[PDB]
């Protein structure tokens, strides 16, 4: 029906969990009044006030080890970090406070918290600002980890997060917030949501499966456009769930296209691509590969400032085209 | 005939922004004074009985031992109700008890058996209960999570506080600092308290932090210091503190003074940073149980008799439940991956190679 | 003709845990004055340049301006020695100017060039120098570095010290509190300055903070605090606190009152947290500029004309050193992957695919 | 003749390295009077006293920075978590003050610090003390990661570590701390050194090539045994480094064996034998798999107490000969 932006995506989400559950509420730092630090809360402290929306001091393991302990004594919150690259001081309580208590308890307490905000490459933001963390957070047991591209993505996931009993790490990202998205019918009800550990087809194909999560989704599309016009056609997967990750539907599209090329934001080693590689491997799907599967990723460097540079360590459409081409071998 | 009940003094607390603090004087009736002597009792044989699985090897890993801080656990749980809300670190075999699970759990958790309170997945460091959010092995890490359920308590709107307890080598930890700074932001009945036992594992309180005045420590928070050893007192500091967060005043800090008779776990014997002697005059002088003990024989509460009854049935309770302990079945190895996430739907997950697979059900 | 000298009466501090506090009179001398003025007008000019820069998108990212805040950056400097250290965080344009670089190198690396201070690779936020260890992006981490870069100080018996800021916003970082406890336990010579915009971003300090007096945060740390908007104040205090940390009596706070005319942020017009009336009444009362030159004027140390004159040469430096920031050419591609390692054999990094190879040398 | 644990090779490491350099110090918990809360500082506060080894109070975050600090104004300090678990407070000094700061500041100002402690699996610890963090630093440009076993790894690679002008973090293993090793006299020499960034074949072998790092190696020497009575020949090689990993010798190793087993302690996805299969499928050596290369790796939960849970979420030796017998096809 309307266009409408992955930061209004996520808005609308928010304000619907916040109003069918009175358990809900976000904190985190100018959530508020500020109208949030990327506009992604916009009008819902006006909307629920004080006691809903909470304005904290810039005090991350803090505010996390707040949420929790909430969490603990039955409320849902949804703990905001400005982006990802904070969450490392209070990284501790999301794992050990939250991710591992429902186990060590014996099933006694389970710790129904969200955290979210953009995580990844941004645009001039430099080393301490670009990080992304999906590989980190994909790691650990009794953790849920989602990374929504679009619109529906945005929406759905974060409702889903929210109505989870569990921990579960939301990476957005600051450069889609602003992008819009042909919004159905089906997406615009309240009831919409997206079931944590589903991967979604967004092309269909036949020549080569292109695996990859978050932004660099876009680029995978660009790619297979380019490439559609020189007989070559992509199947792109949005993984949308980094953990626990989707890898049947891998599987079944590796069988057809006997090909495969993971891409990714983040740092090469130990990442979100290797770990598909390792399963690809290790699964009923090796057999089908006709040619070894490859990663397209950042460079293995800190995020350096200058233009130049900033695109020439971040995964470029050309960057995609160039690795199929070679995967096969044209 | 008994007295129903008589008066005794207690030490003045130290007062930090505060105009007056808990009374010097106070009451105890018999049924009260039974009551307290039997569970201060429990939970000193409980942890004898610990010390003992453990050097025969029933319970491995980590073991802190609370015996000497009997009068905290037995004296906090006097001055709340069973609706507030209780945090503390690893050293909560005692709260685990005053807060209602029985020594069968706690010890079969701690041998780590299918009959522990947490299945034997946790051991002697997390252990849980209603209203009691265990014992947390990160140092720290438990004071925010208080502040939190402090904050739910002030979100439902029902009149319930919570209390927040660290060591006192804990008390340098930034999330601290950062709890105190929100906690006092947003008025939280949150009860910071602050056992101070003289050593942070090995590092005693004079090597650890500048300032060894941890009531003060909250700075903007109002604070008081406490005699630990006397259940009384504990119990006088806790319902005045309980009503100041109530009242809805904002958060407050308690400082117990108290001491430790065992060497921080079961791995360190607990005497190159300490003489015995000071271990046994504290023991002699300052005993909890004994300080107790001679109130009720001496104001005509109870009599010997009914004190030495009462022992001979607490270790009773405590034979009975370590045979449980160590007869109990170990946990099935099919329920391994039991209880990852909550709410979900059955699912599959891998062991040491990717041909073991382990049910996992919520 | 002019006066070689005169003598100012400053603002008294507040204090915390001290007796005595800096003199409440400076002598000025005609030649500092001079200095001092070109000092805050330069980087007063060069925030305002960078304000254009940025709207033209030459500059882009991450650009924190503190012009408003000159007296503070100009302050400190003319209080210590070159051989002392300096560290903050990423609102720091001015402290690289005032500890060695030029306006060059710093519009250079803001508009992301090889003349650059730091080749491009850094931006706004990082940019290092002489004894500055540099601005920090992650609010509060370079409290526990300064305190470590004063431990160097100590555990080296040379007599220097080390300033080590943090914002209003940052005081309620734990970390900040952990490095209070360690820099009073070894008595180390470490100047915690707070900078008081009376903003955390978009957080007002009542909003962010339950104790508004951060010269007290301390508690056990001595504290006193300053008029960050009078040059001269700053100036007598940091002399103050730098003598105390050489003297070896450890830590001290210092709390500068100032302001920013600019949002947090070029990404944030700052209108929506505070009013055009309050920023105007700060500027037409307080601006740290027009103190220093009715001082100077009112005191017959310098002319209006002299100094209306510094100022056009400033303003053409600045306009010089823009045309170089904007027409110097990016880094070379090849050298994205140097200085990932020091005191290395050089190296390959992976790009974007396991094809693109670039080369690491340190 | 003479044997030594991997905790007085530590200590003695350490030791020659103090008396070397007056900028090296030791900082953390229990370092000092305690003398080590695992005994492996022990002697050292007594030979150095309060100026070169320093107690501190339980203020990660805290000691961590002000030890970057320290390293930055050009002092050479060596920052010990008491266990890894704890490190995850202070993590953000480890990753954007220490690792990316060369980076960012274009080679003016290096970090010369070593973050050491025991990582890992222990013995009834639970959840919150047993966690392995080999793939979460490895995943970080700017670190160097080294992981020894026996008592030569640890005293070469400490002093390595402690020679770098980079933050260098050594994981070292609790369980292994009381085991002797036979220390050849070139150990003992001031000037034993080993190369971070460099494997070593602890069993020449042809049939398999089995990866591994840290105490498991011993675990796959144990395996190798038994096979070796089958026929089997298993070339065990131990990482030492876990970035810059030595990928060339394990590639030459697969080319000659045709097989590959990587077995590492930590949680399996996104984990070390996940980049290990990754880059042998990318690199020149994939030709030469007989068949796919699997991961031994240790069970996907938060560690249980209870011993029999405990004992199946490590590898155990029969963990490993079972997948080697897979890879074979025996
Ligand atoms: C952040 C952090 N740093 C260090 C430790 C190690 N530690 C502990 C345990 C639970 O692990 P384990 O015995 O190794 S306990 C402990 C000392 C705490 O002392 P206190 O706060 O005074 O508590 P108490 O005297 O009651 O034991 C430390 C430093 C830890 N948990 N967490
Ligand atoms: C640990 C941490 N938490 C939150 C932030 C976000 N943040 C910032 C930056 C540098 O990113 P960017 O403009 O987004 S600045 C900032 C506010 C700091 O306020 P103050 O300490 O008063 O500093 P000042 O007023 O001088 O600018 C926050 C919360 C951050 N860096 N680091
Ligand atoms: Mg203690
Ligand atoms: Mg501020």
């Amino acid at each position: 029906s309307l266009q409408v932006t992955v930061r209004d995506a996520i808005n609308q989400g928010m304000d619907e969990e916040l109003e069918r559950d009175e358990k809900v509420f976000l904190l985190g730092e100018e959530v508020a009044q500020y109208d949030g630090a990327y506009k992604v809360s916009r009008g819902l402290w006006k909307k629920y006030g004080d006691k809903r929306i909470i304005d904290t001091p810039i005090s991350e393991m803090g505010f996390a080890g707040i949420a929790v302990g909430a969490a603990m004594a039955g409320l849902r919150p949804i703990c905001e970090f400005m982006t990802f690259n904070f969450s490392m001081q209070a990284i501790d309580q999301v794992i050990n406070s939250a991710a591992k208590t429902y186990y060590m308890s014996g099933g006694l307490q389970p710790v129904p918290i969200v955290f979210r905000g953009p995580n990844g490459a941004s645009a001039g933001v430099a080393a301490q600002h670009s990080q992304c963390f999906a590989a980190w957070y994909g790691h650990c047991p009794g953790l849920k980890v989602v990374s929504p591209w679009n619109s529906e993505d945005a929406k759905g996931l974060i409702k889903s997060a929210i109505r989870d009993n569990n921990p579960v790490v939301v990476l957005e990202n600051e450069l889609m917030y602003g992008v819009p998205f042909e919004f159905p019918p089906e997406a615009q009800s309240k009831d919409f949501l997206i079931p944590i550990g589903k991967a979604k087809i967004e092309r269909q194909g036949t020549h080569i499966t292109v695996v990859s999560h978050s932004r660099p989704v876009g680029h995978c599309l660009e790619a297979a456009a380019v490439l559609s016009k020189e007989g070559v056609e992509c199947e792109v997967i949005n993984m949308r769930t980094i953990r626990p990750m989707d890898m049947e539907t891998i599987e079944a599209s590796v069988m057809k296209t006997n090909h495969l090329v993971t891409v990714e934001g983040g740092w090469p080693q130990f990442g979100v691509g290797a770990e598909i590689c390792a399963r690809i491997m290790e699964g009923p799907a090796f057999n089908f590969l006709d040619a070894p599967a490859v990663r397209v990723t950042g460079a293995d460097v800190p995020m350096p400032y200058a233009k130049i540079l900033e695109d020439n360590s971040i995964p470029q459409v050309k960057d995609i085209i160039f690795a199929i081409k070679k995967t096969l071998n044209i | 005939s008994f007295a129903n009940d008589a008066t005794f003094e207690i030490k003045k607390c130290d007062l930090h922004r505060l105009e007056e603090g808990p009374p010097v004087t106070t009451v105890l009736t018999r049924e009260d004074g039974l009551k307290y002597y039997r569970m201060m009792q429990t939970v000193r044989r409980m942890e004898l009985k610990a010390d003992q699985l453990y050097k025969q090897k029933i319970i491995r890993g980590f073991c802190h031992l609370c015996d000497g801080q009997e009068a905290c656990c037995v004296g906090l749980e006097a001055g709340i109700n069973p609706t507030d809300h209780l945090i503390t670190a690893y050293r909560a075999h005692g709260f685990t008890f005053t807060r209602g699970l029985s020594v069968r759990e706690i010890l079969a958790e701690l041998t780590g058996r299918k009959g522990g309170c947490a299945k034997g997945k946790g051991g002697s460091m997390h252990m849980y209960a209603k209203n009691f959010y265990g014992g947390n092995g990160i140092v720290g890490a438990q004071v925010p999570l208080g502040a939190g359920i402090a904050l739910a308590c002030k979100y439902n709107g029902k009149d319930e506080v919570c209390l927040t307890l660290y060591g006192d080598g804990a008390a340098n930890q930034g999330q601290i600092f950062e709890a105190y700074n929100m906690a006092a932001l947003w008025k939280l009945p949150c009860i910071f308290i602050c056992e101070n036992n003289r050593y942070g594992m090995g590092t005693s309180v004079e090597r650890a932090a500048a300032s060894t005045d941890y009531y003060k420590r909250g700075d903007f928070i109002p604070g008081l210091r406490v005699d630990g050893m006397d259940i009384l007192c504990v119990r006088e500091a806790t319902r005045f503190a309980a009503a100041y967060c109530r009242s809805g005043k904002g958060p407050i800090l308690m400082e117990l003074q108290t001491y430790r008779y065992h060497g921080h776990s079961m791995s360190d014997p607990g005497v190159s940073y300490r003489t015995r002697e000071e271990i046994q005059e504290v023991r002699s002088k300052s005993d909890p149980i004994m300080l107790l003990k001679d109130r009720m024989v001496n104001s005509n509460l109870a009599s010997v008799e009914e004190l030495k009854e009462i022992d001979v049935e607490v270790r009773k309770e405590i034979e009975d439940a370590a045979q449980f302990a160590t007869a109990d079945p170990e946990p099935p190895l099919e329920e391994l991956g039991y209880h990852i996430y909550s709410s979900d739907p059955p699912f599959e997950v891998r062991g040491a190679n990717q041909w073991i697979k382990f049910k996992s059900v919520s």
